[PDB]
RNA sequence: CUUCCUAUCAUUGUGAAGCAGAAUUCACCAAGCGUUGGAUUGUUCACCCACUAAUAGGGAACGUGAGCUGGGUUUAGACC
RNA sequence: CGAUGCCGACGCUCAUCAGACCCCAGAAAAGGUGUUGGUUGAUAUAGACAGCAGGACGGUGGCCAUGGAAGUCGGAAUCC
């Protein structure tokens, strides 16, 4: 037969290697792409996650029934000590891919 | 406010056309077939209605 | 079927003079220069007379799709030839009967904004195709001018801002308004 | 403008919440919110200030034993404003209303969540302490 | 061309021409269905007008075969539509009660323009309308001196211009025309005796 | 004279019916007058046989609405044991109201439409632009379409 | 609890009206995405109260009992 | 997959669902100025079909129906 009352589903597919990570630090698959007009720049750095805490501050979106009022906003805070430059590599294209 | 002129120019490209009785095309007011291959081309044409 | 010969010549002006690498059909005349490429057409193009008096077109062994291309490479010639020593010039009028069409031509002849179309608050800008430039008529109150020197490009900018206006969920026999096309002329005509 | 931001919805459909005002009610009993699609088996919740449908149970026998809309006053479930203060009233709560608006009674003892009465102006009209 | 329909134009066209004693090339250049009506009206108190797509053919027929003779000075003088009038009348008045009426006949769609109308900045006749028939195409008038008046004076009017749907309609109120040629005749057959108009 | 009397040259004619009874249209005069500040009053006045339709043109002159009943034959044969509905008189006539004879009166005045040669063509016109009895008794013009010439010069 | 279909209830793009606007009806490409909470009955089905953009129809051994429930059929006890 | 790796013969067909072999697992009534043949009647040098050159003409909203009908439910009628 068919389902007697329709339902959404559970999960998502797009997960589904649902498995323990090869890795143990975050592997960026993608950088940004690079304008060329703009002068160099880093793109991705690499941190430490502490904890959390508070914060207060005002807000400002026009319209809103919240605007110049206090909000409160759980935030985390994310550790960086300044990393060390050691080794460069050079990427070439190819048909087959990236080398 | 619109002119004489300009509502019969407009007429001519939103009011006179043949329309295909099976598919509802918009066929150019001087077709005795339609033009689209989801009906096959039939010859059952009426005027587009203009209004009261 | 299978048709032994069916040509058509294409008498050309004097003012112009028309090269053509085999299929591909540069012309120019007091307005400027045009090519256009007949490939998987399969007509042979012959070209006759001193001054380059007459285009010749050709077709050998053509059964009827495959033959009525002959005139069309003709008739598309014609384009070109009136196109660069005319020059056309497709007038096109403005209907409004909620209130006024505000068109501006932001740029040389590109980004002609329609404010306040229908009441909306959406600024439709069109980008004409190259070569094609826009003007806001001085001769009357409501007329956009398009002038160029091939007709595709002429004739297909202005379906464009035509197309670009269309009154969506209400009925078209009476929200009688938009931009539509009025003469079909050239630059300079008699 | 027109924001309700997220309150936690604590009174799903079988709720009987105090009637606060003199229309001479003494109980609602919420039959379903209204605004909610809902999900395949999930009880519609009706959180504050969010107008549901309600059949007074006992009060005048001119009023019982039909459907009047209403509207929650005061609701039992700690809900968070946007500044991080969790506000919980005594009890439930509610007032019968047109569903047009505006109250039926004239008349609202106890005070009022600021929710609602920044929603139904009318309702903001008689209340007592908007607390 | 029919057979019925060919045979009685060689019926109706052959007796005309003995009917009344002569006929007259008189030009019945392109003109307006009930216009060209007033031109078989006026015409007619004692005559007989006929228009002929193919009774007016014979001319070639009947040349070779000599009947009225000489027909060859004045077969390929028909380039454009001249036609015949069945009168009693004579030569000038023929031509001069045609010239008189001057038909302002009512033009057509999609046509071209060789003759020019000259546009001054006065009356000729606007009854109760509005100008925005003439705002249409940026014209502005005022409305002064009864009709409304135009006040334009450039050549508006030009050779070979292409005239609208709308283009010959508002000429044809203002009573002006593009084709402005009305009939005229320069060729005449009196019994065999070949002559031009006196 | 249609929206408020605009300043123009109105003389305005429109092809209006039902003279004397006012039948379905529920109107006889005026076709576009009383919004013009022209009065149908005096377009009355000519309205007060025949009991049936006529076709009227109407002469407006700025102020004055002279109703003239067009000379037109037909118009004037009809309105000289009820004449009641749904005939079917076969055609319209008594079969002697001396049809022959109300036609020589419309052919001396009808001078304003159907090209004439000798009167020998108006007399075809008027009697075809009559519907009464259609050309006397009911032989319709079926070969009286050469008369022009032969009937014409000796018509008077 | 998963998937699939389209002969589409709503959503995106569009065609037509006896289409002024609002609501609507006929149709096209279209299955990505949704199609509910309850009183009564074992119920599939049905009929109702309420909200909703709509509360469209179906298939997979009339899906699914070493997944459950056992309410009713359909053993043995009984009563009319 | 053994055999056309013949410089095989004449043709027909564009499919945004092509078609591809007895029993056989390839649906119809009906349509298509898609395309290629056939049959029949015409018209063209008393010269064609187009397009340029004029248009639904006027007595006339004929007379009537009155059901409102100047081309319209519908009328013996319905011409010049
Ligand atoms: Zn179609």
């Amino acid at each position: 037969s068919h389902r007697k009352f329709s339902a959404p589903r559970h999960g998502s597919l797009g997960f589904l290697p649902r498995k323990r990570s090869s890795r143990h630090r975050g592997k960026v698959k993608s950088f940004p792409k690079d304008d060329p007009s703009k002068p160099v720049h880093l793109t991705a750095f690499l941190g430490y996650k502490a904890g959390m805490t508070h914060i207060v501050r005002e807000v400002d979106r026009p319209g809103s029934k919240v605007n110049k009022k206090e909000v409160v906003e759980a935030v985390t805070i994310v550790e960086t000590p300044p990393m060390v430059v050691v080794g460069i590599v050079g990427y070439v294209e190819t048909p087959r891919g990236l080398r | 406010i619109i002119e004489p002129s300009l509502r019969q120019l407009a007429q001519k490209y939103n009011c006179d056309k043949m329309i295909c009785r099976k598919c509802y095309a918009r066929l150019h007011p001087r077709a005795v077939n339609c033009r689209k291959k989801k009906c096959g081309h039939t010859n059952n044409l009426r005027p587009k209605k203009k209004v009261k | 079927m299978k048709t032994i010969l069916s040509n058509q010549t294409v008498d050309i002006p004097e003012n112009v003079d028309i090269s053509l690498k085999g299929r591909t059909v540069i012309v120019k005349g007091p307005r400027g220069t045009l090519r256009r490429d007949f490939n998987h057409i399969n007509v042979e193009l012959s070209l006759l007379g001193k001054k380059k008096k007459r285009l010749r077109v050709d077709k050998w062994w053509g059964n009827r799709k495959e033959l009525a291309t002959v005139r069309t490479i003709c008739s598309h010639v014609q384009n070109m030839i009136k196109g660069v020593t005319l020059g056309f010039r497709y007038k096109m009028r403005s209907v409004y009967a909620h209130f006024p069409i505000n068109v501006v031509i932001q740029e040389n002849g590109s980004l002609v904004e329609i404010r306040n179309f229908l009441g909306e608050k959406y600024i439709r800008r069109v980008r004409m195709r190259p070569g094609v430039a826009c003007s806001v008529s001085q001769a009357q109150k409501d007329e956009l001018v398009l002038e160029g020197n091939d007709i595709e490009l002429v004739s297909n900018s202005a379906a464009l801002i035509q197309q670009a206006t269309t009154v969506k969920n209400k009925d078209i026999r009476k929200f009688l308004d938009g931009i539509y096309v009025s003469e079909k002329g050239t630059v300079q005509q008699a | 403008s027109g924001a309700k931001f997220r309150i936690s919805l604590g009174l799903p459909v079988g709720a009987v919440i105090n009637c606060a005002d003199n229309t001479g009610a003494k109980n609602l009993y919420i039959i379903s919110v209204k605004g909610i699609k809902g999900r395949l088996n999930r009880l519609p919740a009706a959180g504050v200030g969010d107008m549901v449908m309600a059949t007074v149970k006992k009060g005048k026998p001119e009023l019982r034993k039909k459907v009047h809309p209403a509207v929650v006053i005061r609701q039992r479930k700690s809900y968070r404003r946007k500044d991080g203060v969790f506000l919980y009233f005594e009890d439930n709560a509610g007032v019968i209303v047109n569903n047009k608006g505006e109250m039926k009674g004239s008349a609202i003892t106890g005070p009022v969540a600021k929710e609602c009465a920044d929603l139904w102006p009318r309702i903001a009209s008689n209340a007592g302490s908007i607390a | 061309d029919r057979a019925t329909w060919k045979s009685n134009y060689f019926l109706k066209i052959i007796q005309l021409l003995d009917d009344y004693p002569k006929c007259f090339i008189v030009g019945a250049d392109n003109v307006g269905s009930k216009q060209m009506q007033q031109i078989r009206m006026s015409l007619r108190g004692k005559a007989v007008v006929l228009m002929g797509k193919n009774t007016m053919m014979r001319k070639a027929i009947r040349g070779h075969l000599e009947n009225n003779p000489a027909l060859e000075k004045l077969l390929p003088h028909i380039r454009g539509n001249v036609g015949f009038v069945f009168t009693k009348e004579d030569l000038t008045e023929i031509r001069d009660m045609l010239l008189a009426n001057k038909v302002p006949a009512a033009a057509r769609a999609g046509a071209i323009a060789p003759c020019e109308v000259t546009v001054p900045a006065q009356n000729t006749g606007l009854g109760p309308e509005k100008t925005s028939f003439f705002q249409a195409l940026g014209i502005t008038t005022k409305i002064s001196r009864g009709t409304i008046e135009i006040l334009s004076d450039v050549q508006l009017i030009k050779t070979g211009d292409k005239v609208g749907a709308s283009e010959a309609t508002l000429l044809n109120m203002l009573n002006i025309s593009p084709f402005s040629f009305g009939l005229i005749i320069q060729q005449v057959f009196d019994n065999g005796s070949i002559y031009n108009p006196e | 004279m249609p929206p408020k009397f605009d300043p123009n040259e109105i003389k305005v004619v429109y092809l209006r019916c039902t003279g004397g009874e006012v039948g379905a249209t529920s109107a006889l005069a005026p076709k576009i007058g009383p919004l013009g500040l022209s009065p149908k009053k005096v377009g009355d006045d000519i309205a007060k046989k025949g009991l049936r339709i006529t076709v009227k043109l109407t002469i407006q002159n700025r102020q004055a609405q002279i109703e003239v009943v067009p000379s037109a034959s037909a118009l004037i044969i009809k309105a000289l044991p009820p004449r009641d509905r749904k005939k079917q008189k076969n055609i319209k006539h008594s079969g002697n109201i001396t049809f022959d004879e109300i036609v020589n009166i419309a052919r001396q005045m009808r001078h304003r439409s159907l090209a004439r040669e000798l009167s020998g063509t108006i007399k075809e016109i008027l009697g075809t632009a009559q519907s009464v009895g259609c050309n006397v008794d009911g032989r319709h013009p079926h070969d009286i379409i050469d008369d022009i010439n032969s009937g014409a010069v000796e018509c008077p």
